[PDB]
RNA sequence: AGAGUGAUCGAAGGAUGCAAAGAACUCCGCGAAGAGGGUUAAAAGUCCCUGAAGCCGCAACAGGAUCGGUGGUGUGCAGUGCUGUAU
RNA sequence: GGCAUAGGGGUGAAAGGCCAAUCGAGCCACCUAGUAGCUGGUUCCCUUCGAAGUUUCCCUCAGGAUAGCUGGGAUCCAAUGAUGCAA
RNA sequence: UUGAACAAUGGAUCCUACGUGGACCAUGACUGGUAAGCAGUGCUGGUGAUGCGGGGUGCUCCGAGAGCAGACUUACAGAUCCCGAG
RNA sequence: GGCAGCCAAGGCAGAGCAUCGUUGUGUAGAAAGGGCAUGGACAACAGCUGAUCGUGUUGGGAUUGAUCCCGGCUUGAGGCGUUGCCCAGAGCAGAUCUUGGUUGUAGUAGCGAGUACUCCACCUGGAGAGGAGUGGCACCCCGCUGUGUGCGGUUGAGGACUGGAGUGGA
RNA sequence: CGGUCUCCUCGACUAGACGUCGCUUGUCCACGGACGAAAUGCAGCUAAGGGAAGUCGGCAAACUGGCCGUGCACCUUUGGAAG
RNA sequence: GGAUCAACGAGAUUCCUGCUGUCCCUAGUCGCUGUCUGGUGAACCAACAACCAAGGGAACGGGCUUGGAUGUGUCAGCGGGGA
RNA sequence: AAGAGUUGGAUUGUUCACCCACCAACAGGGAACGUGAGCUGGGUUUAGACCGUCGUGAGACAGGUUGGUUUUACCCUCCUGCCACAGA
């Protein structure tokens, strides 16, 4: 249990956080974390503040068919980007918990960077949508599990 | 099965890739013939559309019903500041066409030309031509300069004069310059090169290049209209009111075989902002800068000295305050747009072509609304003492 | 259970552990969680014996225009095992 | 609102309309796993042998039975090479 | 001269379970039709059931028939290059 | 296929052993030709198993093949296997196959009738908005910098709708 | 956005239980926001000159429109036609 | 049932007038869409795939053969093809 | 010699036909008799109904007549514009 898919050299230099059944769209949280992957903790939090303020965007690289082109996607050599608000807020909470975990472990979180942020498709929750001609179709919520490890800088 | 009743085809396939062109400046892909028997001279200029008005002029065309009659003609007012000449370029004749051999620059280059090498100018350390302009004073850089000139005078079969248009004198927001290159035609190659060198940092005017009744070509970009449907993009006739889910469309975008829509079928897409050359435009007048003349738009009939800027200024443009041209008819693109004007290529020998034009009247009334008056003094004299005037 | 006015139709649904010993206390958070720390042979964590395929995330590595394909063939090059091995 | 007319029956200013989104015979359970010369499917390996779309009769012409070709089991017989020398 | 040649692991006696009973192609052997990649027949062989070499490609043509390999040689047919062979 | 020159081998007579010869396509179909494999009965293996069964997963080896054996890991027994023979609900890629779980499509099409909202205030863990924003500062303080046209509810101030065959009252 | 029984039913314009607006009562709830907001669409409008030449076909839209006064033809079953 | 037939008809047809974007020949404008977007979010369909020409072929290929092209991935559209 | 062109109308659902004109001319054809997820729905070709002829009848009729739901693209490609990466 409590098993992450990231083996650290010295977990005494790490900070870990996990989220389960987060009730956020997966396909947006995936792009969010893929953008956030290698960034430092300060870069990450500033990036999230700016995405919320819509000053810069989140590139929709894989799960982005139909997404609108943006001038703010030039930051990542792409053109399709968006501003997934609920997932940015949920990943903010995730990284805040990981930073609190760092502080508990006795670690400067401002020195750590994001190593292995990750999202998984959780169990889908069904609802009923009502189609023409007397049909019924599902509305499945597509939630996610989130996990993040912060690893202290190596200089 | 054939179509029962014939019709011509919708649109030109010569202009086929109807896409938003890449550059906002008109490209000259063909200059006139060289003819070394002639004296060295320039063959193009950069004007800027300042608006549009109409003139009165007597027609000279024997055999016409309007011969010796006073006609009214629509003209485009093209404000043309003197072009500053910064640099020469040589072109050698390779079996792959022309190869630019060497680009010689001037000594003191204007910062409005230096702006052309920076997307942002105020965040840059403005280092354009710094080491060039220093080494050019320097003696060993004087060598690389006299050696580039001698390189052109020996191998270059085409010589072109690089000139900037000075977009800043138009008082539009832009402070940059439009840099183009112009063929010096006529004369030998050495004669061409030294004619060009004489004009380094010269700020040459448009009447030196063009005459006042001569035919030119207007190269440039047309007005943009955005994404447009087949009805206005290609001019197809729209379907009957009775149609389902659309009238403003093309009904048969292809036969079953070939099993692909062809490039010849009208589709919707970008309309406007294409590169076009409007050829055979007669120059009806070359007027001097209003700062020096103050009476440039006065003709044989006028009794008050007036300038071509109308009452209330040109709509969306402002005052015209530089050497202006009166092109006949319409030129591509909106106002404030940069139009290259080249010497004609599709030359005729009608009187319509080889005709002297004298303007008898220039309409300077208000184009913002309906202007009954050609002059603010005319407006005063008609609408005499008002409340605001009697309060002044 | 549910459906049909009704006559009638009519499902899905088994397994914690030897023992509830069913997760004390700490940090963070509004809280759920999470990070520790525990019970236990083990989390086996009230979704609980095991947990396949299909599908998906992530990391590493290898490639990436062409039905010039999957697959076959005979080599090669990298990575990776296995078997044997004289004095 | 109450009540009456029920399935080969009702009711209809007649459209074979209407009788619970059902009507040239409602629906419901059962006979019933109806029958189908017709359509579709029919689950491991190797080795060996290996066809027919032709005959006749048939309310026969998308099918059968009947010969023919195709496999197997045989029975009575037939047929079926091979010593280096020396001892 | 055991009275023609050649061949021949064969002759006799049975029993028995199936599939098939839509065919098609080729040829002065033809019939109907102007004809048909049409319809109907005859002899034989093929396709169906059959891959392989050649005909660029092609269920039917030409060669040849198919256990797994090695060497040699060829059939039909090929050698400007694609593509082995001047 | 012991009554054999001797050892080695074979030694289950539809087997095996030695030599030689012939022949290898195949739809439908067949084989009293030969095998692999599944559930269980009767028997044998004084079979294996908490010193870790079975399942599964990943590598390796064997096999013409059906398939068989082994190592690693999971897992932990509410166990399993090999041989002979017998009894079968005994092998899947298809059947618009049945039941279940899924995928792309796709963060797409959409969520557009009934005219309409706005401001301040309070209610909040937060809602005039930051994760330790940044420099002094050694947390206080003083500076600088960023904040999405902005969740929900309810007073009040405006703007509007219902407009008595009402969005009212029974 | 369908359907579903009855009762009460104000003021102004008006012939009015039409239609339009307002006091009383009730409500601002229908997924929203930016960008003047492409093409296409579904809706509302206009359009010079011509006036069915469009189309199977004047389809669709347009013209007209309330009231007062004068007045009204053919045909007729003597009633009408007739606004 | 035959023949006239007033009145009536969302009946079928023809002509005239007036009127008109039906048309010559389209243009402009506007609300709601779409378009970008925060929250939410399906389904149809799916052998595998998805650029052509000719050829041959179950006689109309995305795959085969011989050629010609072809960098990968987008966004809004689109109705030729996917018999 | 296939570059450009080859029209406006009346009747008819019509292809065709036939007239009225204009013109340089008003050529002939193909593309799944190109083209319905482009339109229309006039015609053929349902269910309703009338007439004529046929049939004892129900009903039939290349005999006539009237009235009669034409659905879906957001997938892939082609085409149209648009953009980035070029990393393999």
């Amino acid at each position: 249990k409590a098993k992450y898919s990231y083996t650290p050299k010295a977990e005494a230099k790490c900070a870990k956080a996990r989220g389960t059944d987060l009730r956020v769209h997966f396909k947006n949280t995936r792009e969010t974390v893929k953008t956030l992957h290698g960034m430092t903790v300060k870069k990450a939090f500033a990036y999230l503040r700016d995405v919320l303020a819509r000053k810069r965007c989140i590139p929709f690289r894989r799960y982005g068919t139909g997404c609108g082109r943006t001038p703010q996607a030039k930051e990542f050599k792409h053109t399709r980007g968006r501003w997934p608000v609920k997932s940015v807020e949920y990943v903010q909470n995730l990284l805040k918990n990981a930073v609190a975990n760092a502080n508990t472990k006795g670690l400067d979180p401002n020195a750590m960077f994001i190593s292995h942020i990750q999202a998984n498709r959780a169990q889908q929750q069904r609802r009923r949508t009502y189609r023409a001609h007397g049909r019924i179709n599902p509305y499945m919520s597509n939630p996610c599990h989130l996990e993040v490890v912060l690893v202290t800088k190596e200089e | 099965s054939h179509r029962k009743f014939e019709r011509p085809r919708h649109g030109n396939m010569g202009f086929l890739p109807r896409k938003r062109c890449r550059r906002e400046r008109g490209r000259i892909k063909t200059f006139p013939k060289d003819d070394p028997s002639q004296a060295p001279h320039l063959t193009a200029f950069l004007c800027y559309k300042a608006g549009m008005t109409h003139v009165v002029r007597e027609l000279d065309r024997p055999g016409s019903k309007m011969h010796k009659k006073e006609v009214v003609e629509a003209v485009s007012v093209m404000e043309a500041p003197p072009m500053i000449v910064v640099g020469l370029v040589g072109y050698a004749k390779t079996p792959r066409g022309l190869r630019c051999l060497k680009t010689v620059w001037a000594q003191h280059l204007p910062e409005q030309f230096k702006r052309c090498f920076y997307k942002n100018w105020s965040r840059s350390k403005k280092k354009a031509f710094s080491h060039y302009s220093a080494n050019l004073m320097g003696p060993e850089g004087k060598k690389a300069y006299e050696a580039g000139i001698a390189k052109i005078k020996k191998f270059a079969c085409v010589v072109r004069l690089i000139a900037i248009g000075q977009v800043k004198l138009l008082r539009i927001g832009q402070k940059k310059a439009h840099c183009m290159e112009i063929q010096i035609n006529g004369g030998s190659i050495a004669d061409k090169v030294e004619f060009g060198l004489k004009l380094f940092e010269s700020s040459i005017p448009v009447d030196s290049v063009f005459k006042e009744s001569e035919v030119v070509d207007c190269i440039g970009v047309t007005r943009g209209h955005g994404f447009e449907g087949v009805i206005h993009r290609w001019g197809v006739t729209r379907l009957p009111r009775k149609t389902h889910k659309g009238l403003r469309k093309v009904a048969c975008i292809g036969a079953w075989h070939p099993a692909r829509v062809g490039y010849t079928v009208p589709r919707a897409g970008q309309n406007g902002f294409h590169h076009r050359v409007e050829a055979n435009k007669k120059i009806y007048k070359i007027g001097k800068s209003a700062l020096v003349d103050k009476a440039n738009a006065r003709c044989e009939t006028d009794l008050t000295d007036k300038t071509i800027t109308p009452l209330g200024g040109f709509v969306r443009y402002g005052i015209v305050r530089e050497d202006y041209l009166l092109i006949k008819g319409s030129v591509p693109g909106p106002i404030k747009r940069v139009m290259t004007i080249r010497k004609a290529l599709r030359i005729k020998t009608n009187k319509a072509f080889t005709e002297e034009v004298q303007v008898k009247f220039i309409d300077t009334s208000s184009k913002f609304g309906h202007g009954k008056f050609q002059t603010r003094e005319e407006k005063r004299k008609f609408m005499g003492p008002t409340k605001k005037s009697a309060l002044r």
